[PDB]
RNA sequence: UUAGGCGGCCACAGCGGUGGGGUUGCCUCCCGUACCCAUCCCGAACACGGAAGAUAAGCCCACCAGCGUUCCGGGGAGUACUGGAGUGCGCGAGCCUCUGGGAAACCCGGUUCGCCGCCACC
RNA sequence: AGUGCAAGAGCAAAAGAUAGCUUGACAGUGUUCUUCCCAACGAGGAACGCUGACGCGAAAGCGUGGUCUAGCGAACCAAUU
RNA sequence: CCUGUCAAACUCCAAACUUACAGACGCCGUUUGACGCGGGGAUUCCGGUGCGCGGGGUA
């Protein structure tokens, strides 16, 4: 930018997207990553590669594609974020992965939250990644138990319209449990 | 001592004070000279072009300079010209003054390197040339052999 | 296809240079060589430049020197037309000749010592001092040029 | 040379030019080579570990094994055969 | 366009800089909030060669906090322009210290893809004078 | 790729600036603190929960060359420097010829306001 | 800028600062390079492994002292485990 | 803004050239056995000059 001697950091480091050191760490195992992504309304799931020309995506899950089995919910929350790990999980095996790490990207590594849930699901999914069980959210709070003991303190509805007054954690169960087992995309 | 001494370029540039100390000050009084309020607005403009690379020791510098301009006062301490040494004494050169023992020496004073063909004079007059004559004595005390060359001027 | 002719002697001569003019069958002065235009070659005589004449015969020249100084890769007999007939894939020196000038085959190809082993230049040569845009004999040569310096050795 | 320590006289071979500053692609840092495989050996100013002998820079070996992450590649100084432990960080592909 | 073009504070800074404190606790009373210590950088003849070393407090204050702070604040000052920042911001008084900007500021302050705010998206002294002129008081 | 995620090369991608775009795939800003989690003080951030509003930021799209950068033309320049050769010149410093290579500054005019990979997606 | 000290070199979501926690400045045994270019030569140094035991971390992982290149010593004898 | 100069321990640039590996041609080796390996015997560790590049030195 100012002179011949300037030094202009790495595009995704301007972007400030990818945290570089973190990323080689990562790489150190010479396994696949399992990218931990979020969004304001979404949360994504995707099983990286290494590649000549880049990063190769072998299986991914997008917690809108979530409906597409089922899900009548907001997609920007725990049971959801679950879900669409278990839902990369699976059909990561299908394409023949087993193990892989957690790239949590430029997110804080916070007990019980939605990253690490996304680590459950795709751990339940069968897909083999080093962790830490007690990092995690404690199940109830995973399937949406937080959020439905908020409603009750209702008054007005947590939800506007969408479906139901008082939410529901059995939801979760229902979806999880369809995703064990058959079903197209998996 | 002899210009003999220091006037080859066959040494390394030696330069770097922050490498070096005790280097005398330059004897060579200004560079420019004449009416450097104005500036080179002049219909001629004749140049002291050396004919050799060499080194010229900042006594011989001030010696022609001074013999030139001091002389350039045939137009008058106030005169309508303006005068410019171009170089400055920037090698450091020193003696060996134990005979061979230790024998690098400590620095004596600086001199200027001319490649041949550079111009180490700039004069600028109007149809005036005493500055012609300010130079025969001035390549008079410098080592090299010089060429007095006038640009713009093809008022012959 | 040009034709090298060692001009100067080995004292004195850099190694890389003398031991260039060995892998191009030259080991004595006057011996002469017949090589091909590759990039490969020129930047060998390119190096060989300041001791060596060169450049492209005629025909008819590269037929006098095949004739009068050719050798085969063993002994004492004569390369003349039958020679070449009964021992080479051409019927006479010219057939020979031609397949040379355009690098179709060389001599080893042929069963021919790789070295013409000239004689001294009748009347003498122009000088190992100098090059020939200088008036010497050293480097480069015209057709006409390499023509003469040959001739004069054959 | 004043002194003989390793990184005497490598000034330039193991400095960066003001452009290439600051740390380096990861990318290269994982590569992966084959026993077999002709590597160019060149130290990255910005990567410290995983060095080999300065002396060594610009040699072109053979991978033959690794230890470790690192690997142990076969070069030829001068007449002497010699194996070398360098990280991936600081070779690359030959052709 | 106006909505998330328009104005609004963000914390204000109450200071006190001491040279050595019990002082927190009006900071705490006349905000609603704790303080925080103010350790100093560099040693000095000020008898204030400590480096890591209380030597004031401060108090961030945010949303009503804020308002309901300076709903008291300003009043106890006059002083307007030339004291006014280039980014719309303005420190009176003890020190009390507004920060002025618009919606889309998060972007700045964010982890995640942050950027720098564009100079057009940012507050002048102008459009400073007139948000707050605007909200119980006079400028210059 | 009507706005996404992970990347490779790491300025041809930087700096600055103009115009355009959203009932939705979307991204954001944005709204909000019961929870998980959080500020040596602040739900600012981090984290969680969510959609009343917005396209003004960001972002994506199209474009501008003033600065920085990449590459190219023409000029500088076959100049400076140089591997090989010389009973060539010069008191000498040094130069010259032949042979094989061959620059930098700078000026004028173009180029450059990123290219590419995997995945997901009216 | 800073990074303990020469000089040159490395480093910015860090190799720097702050905070906290911790004792990997750990034991054992090696490979390779260096010391000694090429090309033989000791002590010493470094890079990189394996085993054991640990610290930290969500985890990949980092920690074989201080970012790299100086801060070092044979046999005999003594003391020590 | 304009204007005058420099660097062994400066560098936004930047040669010729030297250099690692590979292919090709050449040359060489497979009865003249190269490349390489193991062993016996040395001598040698006052050098000098020309050319190019040098550092010191008035030389
Ligand atoms: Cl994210
Ligand atoms: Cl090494
Ligand atoms: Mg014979
Ligand atoms: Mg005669
Ligand atoms: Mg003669
Ligand atoms: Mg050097
Ligand atoms: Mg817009
Ligand atoms: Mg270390
Ligand atoms: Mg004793
Ligand atoms: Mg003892
Ligand atoms: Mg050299
Ligand atoms: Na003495
Ligand atoms: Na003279
Ligand atoms: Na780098
Ligand atoms: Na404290
Ligand atoms: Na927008
Ligand atoms: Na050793």
């Amino acid at each position: 930018a100012t002179g011949p001697r300037y030094k202009v950091p790495m595009r995704r480091r301007r972007e400030a997207r990818t945290d570089y050191h973190q990323r080689l760490r990562l790489l150190k195992s010479g396994k696949p990553r399992l990218v931990a992504r979020k969004s304001n309304k979404h949360v994504r799931a995707q099983l990286v590669t290494l590649g000549p020309n880049g990063d190769d995506t072998l299986a991914s899950a997008h917690s809108s594609d979530l409906a597409e089995y089922g899900w009548e919910a907001p997609t920007g929350n725990m049971p959801s974020a679950y879900l669409t790990g278990l839902l990369a999980g699976l059909r990561a095996q299908e394409a023949g992965v087993e193990e892989a790490v957690l790239d949590i990207g430029l997110n804080s590594p916070t007990p019980g939250s939605k990253v690490f849930a996304i680590q459950e699901g795709a751990i339940d999914a069968g897909l083999d990644i080093p962790h830490n069980d007690d990092v995690l959210a404690d199940w109830q709070r995973t399937r949406g138990a937080h959020i439905a003991e908020y409603d009750e303190q209702l008054e007005e509805p947590l939800y506007s319209g969408d479906f139901d007054a008082a939410d529901l954690p059995e939801h979760f169960d229902e979806l999880r449990e369809t995703l064990l087992d058959g079903d197209i995309e998996l | 001592k002899p210009g003999a001494m220091y006037r080859n370029s066959s040494k390394p540039a030696y330069t770097r004070r922050e490498y070096i100390s005790g280097i005398p000050g330059k004897k060579i009084a200004q560079f420019d000279m004449g009416n450097n309020g104005a500036g080179p607005t002049y219909p001629a403009q004749v140049e002291l072009v050396v004919e050799k690379p060499v080194q010229i020791r900042h006594n011989a510098l001030e010696a022609a300079r001074v013999a030139a301009n001091r002389y350039v006062q045939n137009s008058g301490a106030a005169a309508n010209y303006k005068f410019r040494i171009r170089k400055f004494p920037f090698h450091v050169i020193r003696e060996n003054k134990d005979g061979m023992r230790a024998p690098f020496g400590k620095p004596v004073g600086t001199a200027a390197r001319v490649h041949g063909a550079n111009h180490i004079f700039i004069a600028w007059v109007n149809p005036d040339p005493n500055v012609e004559e300010a130079w025969r004595r001035a390549k008079m005390k410098v080592t090299p052999t010089i060429n007095i060359d006038s640009s713009p001027a093809g008022n012959a | 296809m040009h034709a090298l002719v060692q001009l100067r002697g080995e004292v004195n001569m850099h190694t890389d240079i003398q031991d260039t003019l060995e892998m191009l069958n030259i080991h004595h002065v006057n011996h002469c060589t017949l090589v091909p235009e590759t990039d490969a070659y020129r930047g060998m005589v390119a190096k060989v430049n300041d001791f060596v004449a060169f450049g492209e015969p005629s025909q008819e020249t590269l037929e006098t020197v095949l004739a009068t100084r050719a050798e085969p890769l063993e002994g004492d007999a004569d390369v003349d037309d039958e020679w070449v007939a009964e021992h080479t894939d051409y019927d006479d020196i010219s057939g020979l000749a031609f397949a040379l000038l355009s690098e179709e085959t060389t001599l080893r190809e042929q069963g021919l010592s790789p070295t013409l082993r000239l004689h001294p230049p009748r009347g003498g040569h122009d000088g190992v001092k100098h090059p020939v845009k200088e008036g010497g004999q050293l480097g480069k040569h015209d057709t006409e040029g390499i023509d003469d310096l040959l001739e004069a050795m054959r | 040379p004043s002194s003989n320590g390793p990184l005497e006289g490598t000034r330039g071979k193991l400095k960066n030019k003001p452009r290439d500053r600051g740390t380096s692609p990861p990318q290269r840092a994982v590569e992966e080579f084959d026993d077999g495989e002709k590597v160019h050996l060149k130290i990255d100013p910005s990567v410290p570990n995983g060095r080999f002998h300065p002396r060594f820079d610009g040699q072109t070996g053979t991978v033959e094994g690794k230890q470790g992450d690192a690997y142990k590649v076969d070069i030829v100084d001068g007449g002497k055969e010699k194996t070398i432990i360098v990280t991936a960080a600081h070779l690359r592909r030959q052709e | 366009f106006h909505e998330m073009r328009e104005p609004r504070i963000e914390k204000v800074v109450v200071h006190m800089g001491i040279g050595h404190a019990n002082a927190e606790d009006i900071l705490g009373e006349i905000t609603g909030q704790m303080p925080v210590r103010t350790k100093a950088k560099r040693t000095v003849g000020e008898f204030d060669i400590r480096e890591g070393d209380p030597i004031g407090a401060k108090v961030t204050l945010r949303d009503e906090m804020a308002e309901e702070f300076l709903q008291t604040a300003l009043p106890l000052a006059e002083l307007a322009t030339s004291q006014f920042d280039d980014t719309g911001n303005f420190s009176f008084g003890l020190d009390v210290t507004v920060n002025l900007v618009r919606p889309g500021y998060r972007v700045a302050k964010r982890d995640k893809a942050s950027r720098s705010i564009p100079t057009k998206h940012r507050l002048n002294p102008a459009d400073a004078v007139a948000f707050i002129e605007s909200t119980y008081d006079v400028e210059v």
